[PDB]
């Protein structure tokens, strides 16, 4: 490529010798230096980048020759016949570059000679037939003629000829001779360097793009003229290129430089021209740039918005499909992304209308149902494209109830991979979860279980059933139960692991419901039987824990059921609590091996039962004995002593169990533990004493000898000051 | 002793108009009075006598307008086709610078003063003072043109040429009889391109046919090699041609002057491929000088 | 700054902690966390983890996992603090029994509850806390339940208390002070 280095070398030498004669007012022989100079463009041995750098080097050095020829003519020192004087040389290239030099000045200095010379220089461009020299001189021409084209906002030196019509036909002819030669870029030179030709096509294409930027600068090109001449004239140059990359760089250049409103009404025409494109075209990026800039104008304020005539929805859909219909050998991700944009636009441009996005995703199922594709796994990129597709509808809708209220939302989820299907299902549920969803209608009640039907066949469900009590809290004095009963049935069909997390809240949701009819006790007259249904419905749900082999959870649940029965006042509640009392009694006595849990049961049973002041002593006493029976079934001593002591409150005879409590404490080995239990009998006597009396005095004396006969540790002194402080409250002085 | 008498020819209208000039042998640049057919010549032969005390005896004094062509650099066939003679003095003496008035009424000039290699057409006034042994022959060259106005018809030479299954082009010369300051405007119209063409060049080439009949010495030179094109074109390309022939200094196409030499000009469409062959096509054009005229307006 | 709450029932009786309580509680300001119980799900326990790290939990009547301790004690700086729920109490709410509970453990400070109604008093030179339900979780004995949570500042032999209760739709606060004897 050293040919290039010696090329610009001879360039400066004649560059500075022409300026030598320029300063000497030797115009004729200075152009002679330029004539021996521009004949370096005669070569074709240089790389297009190599030639491009020299061409820019030449474009700025003839610019110095231009500013010389400019100040000559501008102030009146115009050497005549230059339009013809330059036409004596042999080599074609120096002769022409001087011709444009004279030509542009003749346009500015002589307004009347505008249109005519414009119709000569551009045709004189074909005075060459090379692909490469053809490009650069005309991009050079575009630089020289950049702003001298006419317009409507024109200075009124009315000798001028030519208007915006002249400009548009001018540059379209420039657009013609550039696109044609840029395709002749593809098949020139040697055969082994087709990639070299195409990469340099990616380089000098910006030169042609400058012509298209010239188009945007024309303010006189309005919507009417553009669509009828400039667009079609471009589209004529669009359809005749018969080359992929030539078509690729151009089309995106048309959208990116031409403003939005020009592309507003070209939807039918331009995309029919897109249907005219080759199969090697990146039609995606063309429509990507389309909807990019189109949605950019749809969401820019300070204007009418989008005209009411234009229904982008159906027009896009009809022309989009034709783009699919016209194309041939097409990867899956192509149609997915276009449908993504269809979803994208139909939501953004039509937020308040929901049946529109419905149809597009309805077509999406119809597209891929007709598409003979098997069950979509995660491997191919189609998985990530349809994921991006399905992601948009849920994210975009502000109130996610509209996501749930979609009937055709369900078909989409079927075709996904198990890993993908699980991941998206918990996400869409989480969206119903992470945002506070209020009362949910029966229609969406069936939806959520249907969404559950997609997921199950984790604690995520527990979060769902956690707000289920809220999003399916209803102010109806009947229906709420059916909501819970639907949860009872369908969530019970989920399996066995889940119900341990949801029934204990669903049953209390029934308690809420049960106490909701405590509120409705005066409002309703059937609530007593409805509770009986609910307390039995609890028993049904509790029985679901039984088949789930759960033991302790129903215990307290029966206890509130006993509490709920005894507090509401519905008919037969005493036996219902009794029935539950027998249930909790039986479950405790059946299987549990450990002791502490059994301790918690009876202590919570006895605590509620004392508070359960609706069991008459015809029922209280048999249960009082059964609580005494339950305590006796234990293994270790001090635990039983606490239980029987608590049984004394059930007679509120009291001191009967107190005497037994003393007896149970007398067969322990370690003196450390037995002595505070002695105190725990004293204070127990103290409490009932203040509600029988002399037993307190003797027992205080009894612990006095029982205290000091031991070896001590950090626990001994704690009970000594405990005892002394115990005396301080008995010190009621 | 120097010359006995110097012959000096000054025309009575040797100051008018302007000068047009022509290039002579060795590239020398000689200027002689431009005339035209039907124009009279008149002047004074200043016979400046140089040697005082001596005398110039003679057998007459005359001046001859001799329009003659010399062919093949030979003096044995110097042929005068124009010969007008004015007698200035009879046999006598020259003792001083005597001015003799001469005037050849309406000198007929059937051909333009043109100079070739083996062709040399000249007009001159030869003063021949007949001395006893050596007549003082003084020559005063005079350039003359061949005038003609615009032609009635200058038809469009529109022809198809090419090489079979290799090339076929339509070249259109808008005119066929141009004058010396014309412009060749036309078009080259491709109909077939299957060759790795490197360029197209148009050569303005003269054939100087010299001699009479079989003695044909046609020297051929390319004054111009005009460039219009480069590279190998494709189907559907139109090539206007624009060539100013002013920078060529051409001579009118002279059709068999005196049946001893002719001047014809041919355009040669020369086409060269990357393998360096040349394809040529020959087309005659007539040239002719037109007028020294006030340049403006056009019919 | 230490926090006190209890009787949550996050899945059980309500949906979650009331929104205004969950903007007041933000991570960074509180250095220790204390709870009474009835989490009923790792949600509140993990939410307490988000709030701070010095978190200590005792089992309610309705929590499930067995790794949580039934009771816990702490001697932070100067004070002795006890931690229970409150279901292990005769006719829950008895004044004499709770005075006994400190008398057993000889702490300076107790936390209790299980009644879902807020209580707090100082007695026999010792001081007790019943934050109640911080989610307004229903209780059988008392119909209406008000969410309420407690925060406390201990400098030296002196703890400030701040309890926020849910009456109506606003945060109403009552302030109580304690001095270590």
């Amino acid at each position: 490529e050293k040919l290039l280095d010696e090329a610009i070398q001879a360039v400066k030498v004649q560059s500075f010798q022409m300026k030598r004669c320029l300063d000497k007012n030797k115009l004729m022989d200075a152009l002679k230096h330029a004539s021996n100079m521009l004949g370096e463009l005669r070569t074709s041995m240089l790389s297009p980048k190599s030639y491009y750098e020299l061409y820019m080097a030449i474009s700025d050095e003839l610019h110095y020759l231009e500013v010389y020829l400019t100040d000559e003519f501008a102030k009146g020192r115009k050497v005549a016949d230059l339009y013809e004087l330059v036409q004596y040389a042999g080599n074609i290239i120096p002769r022409l570059y001087l011709l444009i030099t004279v030509g542009v000045v003749y346009v500015k200095s002589f307004p009347q000679s505008r249109k005519d010379i414009l119709k000569d220089l551009v045709e004189m461009c074909r005075g060459v037939q090379h692909p490469l020299r053809g490009l650069f001189l005309r991009n050079y021409l575009l630089q020289c003629t950049r702003n001298i084209l006419p317009d409507e906002g024109e200075p009124t030196d009315e000798e001028t000829t030519g208007d915006i019509s002249d400009s548009m036909d001018f540059v379209l002819l420039n657009f013609a001779e550039m696109n044609k030669l840029w395709v002749r870029m593809q098949h020139q030179g040697h055969s082994r360097d087709r990639e070299k030709r195409e990469r340099e096509r990616q380089e000098l294409r910006i030169l042609v793009g400058t012509n298209l930027v010239r188009l945007s600068q024309l303010e006189g090109v309005n919507v009417e003229r553009y669509k009828q001449i400039v667009l079609t004239g471009i589209l004529e140059q669009v359809v005749n290129c018969r080359d992929a990359l030539a078509q690729e760089y151009l089309m995106e250049c048309i959208i990116q430089v031409f403003p939005d409103e020009f592309h507003l009404q070209t939807l039918n025409p331009f995309l029919r021209a897109c249907a005219e494109l080759h199969q090697n075209v990146n039609v995606k990026n063309i429509i990507i740039a389309l909807i990019d800039r189109l949605a950019l104008f749809a969401h820019r304020e300070d204007g009418p918005g989008i005209p009411a005539e234009i229904k982008l929805f159906d027009i896009f859909s009809q022309q989009v499909a034709t783009v699919i219909q016209s194309r041939q050998d097409m990867p899956s991700e192509d149609v997915v992304s276009l449908q993504v944009s269809l979803i994208n636009l139909a939501m953004k441009c039509y937020p308040d209308r929901v049946d529109y996005v419905d149809k597009v995703l309805e077509t999406t199922v119809e597209i891929f149902n007709k598409l003979n594709l098997e069950h979509i796994a995660t491997s191919s990129a189609v998985s990530k494209e349809l994921t991006r597709l399905l992601k948009i509808p849920v994210d975009t809708y502000n109130n996610i109830l509209t996501v749930l209220k979609l009937k055709h939302f369900h078909p989409l989820f079927e075709y996904f991979d198990y890993e993908s299907r699980k991941s998206m299902s918990c996400y869409v549920l989480s969206n119903v979860l992470d945002y506070n969803t209020e009362i949910v209608s029966q229609d969406q009640v069936d939806s959520i279980m249907n969404l559950v039907s997609t997921l199950i066949q984790f604690a995520d469900e527990q979060s769902l059933v956690g707000r289920f009590i809220h999003l399916l809290r209803s102010d109806d004095p009947d229906q709420q139960y059916l909501i819970l009963n639907t949860a009872r049935k369908h969530f019970g069909a989920g399996g066995n692991q889940r119900i341990r997390f949801t029934l204990p809240p669903l049953v209390f949701a029934a308690y809420q419901l049960a106490f909701r009819y405590k509120e409705n006790s005066q409002m309703d007259d059937k609530w007593e039987k409805k509770c009986q249904k609910i307390f039995s419905f609890a028993h049904q749900t509790i029985s679901a824990l039984i088949k789930a082999e759960l033991a302790e959870l129903p215990l307290r649940l029966f206890l509130q059921g006993a509490l709920a029965a005894g507090e509401i006042g519905f008919e037969n509640h005493e036996t219902v609590a009794y029935e539950f009392m027998s249930q909790a009694f039986s479950l405790y006595e059946d299987e549990i091996s450990d002791s502490k849990a059994q301790l918690a049961a009876i202590t919570l049973i006895i605590g509620t039962f004392e508070r359960m002041k609706c069991f008459s002593e015809e029922n209280h006493e048999p249960l009082r004995t059964q609580c005494a029976l339950a305590a006796s079934k234990l293994l270790k001593k001090p635990d039983q002593g606490r239980a029987v002591s608590t049984c004394a409150h059930l007679f509120w005879r009291v001191m009967e169990c107190l005497k037994k409590a003393l007896k149970i404490a007398n067969q322990c080995m370690d003196p450390s533990l037995q002595v505070q239990l002695f105190i725990e009998i004293l204070n127990r006597y103290i409490y009932f004493y203040e509600k029988t009396i002399q037993v307190l005095n003797q027992l205080i004396q009894k612990i006095r000898e029982d205290l000091p006969n031991l070896e001590s540790s950090e626990e001994t002194e704690q009970i000594n000051k405990h005892f002394h402080n115990t005396l301080e409250h008995l010190r009621s002085r | 002793f120097g010359p006995i008498c110097e012959i000096d020819v000054a025309l009575n209208d040797g100051e008018t108009r302007k000068m047009a000039e022509m290039k002579t042998e060795d590239g020398k640049v000689e200027k002689h009075y431009l005339f035209y057919d039907g124009e009279s010549v008149s002047g004074k032969v200043n016979l400046a006598f140089k040697q005082p005390g001596k005398r110039l005896e003679h057998q007459g004094i005359r001046i001859e307008f001799v329009g003659q062509i010399e062919l093949f650099n030979d003096k044995s066939n110097t042929h005068e086709f124009v010969n007008l003679v004015k007698e200035l003095a009879l046999p006598g003496e020259l003792t001083q610078s005597r001015s003799y008035d001469f005037e050849f009424m309406q000198v007929e000039k059937p051909y333009e003063s043109y100079i070739g290699a083996n062709v040399r057409l000249r007009y001159f006034l030869k003063v021949t003072i007949v001395r006893r042994l050596t007549d003082l022959v003084k020559e005063y060259d005079l350039i003359v043109h061949q005038l003609a106005t615009y032609p009635d018809v200058n038809n469009s030479i529109k022809m198809e040429v090419g090489i079979e299954d290799c090339l076929h082009i339509e070249f259109e010369y808008n005119k066929s009889k141009y004058h010396l300051k014309d412009v060749i405007v036309g078009k080259i119209y491709f109909l077939l391109v299957r060759i790795k063409i490197q360029h197209m060049e148009l050569q303005l080439i003269k054939k100087e046919i010299t001699g009479i009949g079989p003695s044909t010495t046609t020297e051929t030179e390319t004054i111009a090699k005009y460039e219009i094109m480069d590279g190998a074109p494709v189907k559907g390309e139109s090539i206007p041609i624009r060539l100013f022939l002013a920078g060529y200094d051409p001579t009118p196409t002279m059709r068999d002057v005196n049946k001893k030499f002719s001047v014809r000009y041919f355009l040669n469409l020369v086409l060269v491929d990357e393998e360096d062959r040349r394809y040529f096509k020959q087309q005659e054009i007539i040239l002719w000088r037109k007028a020294p005229e006030k340049l403006r307006k056009q019919r | 700054l230490v926090l006190v709450l209890g009787d949550l029932h996050i899945p059980h009786r309500c949906n979650s902690l009331p929104a205004k309580f969950k903007k007041l509680l933000v991570p960074g300001k509180i250095q220790h966390i204390l709870c009474t119980g009835n989490l009923c799900t790792k949600e509140s326990y993990d939410y307490l983890k988000t709030l701070a790290g010095d978190v200590h939990i005792v089992r309610g009547d309705f929590d499930e996992n067995l790794n949580y301790p039934e009771q816990k004690v702490v001697t932070v700086g100067q004070f002795k603090i006890g931690l229970i729920h409150g279901h292990q109490v005769i006719p829950w709410g008895d004044m004499a029994s709770l005075a006994l509970l400190q008398r057993q453990f000889d702490v300076d400070i107790l936390i209790s509850g299980h009644t879902h109604k807020f209580e707090a008093f100082e007695h026999e030179n010792k001081f007790y806390i019943n934050p109640g339900s911080a989610t307004g979780a229903y209780n059988a004995l008392e119909t209406n339940i008000i969410p309420s949570f407690v925060l406390m500042d201990i400098q030296a032999s002196t703890v400030v208390t701040y309890v926020y209760q849910l009456i109506g739709d606003d945060v109403k606060v009552e302030r109580i002070e304690y001095k270590k004897s």
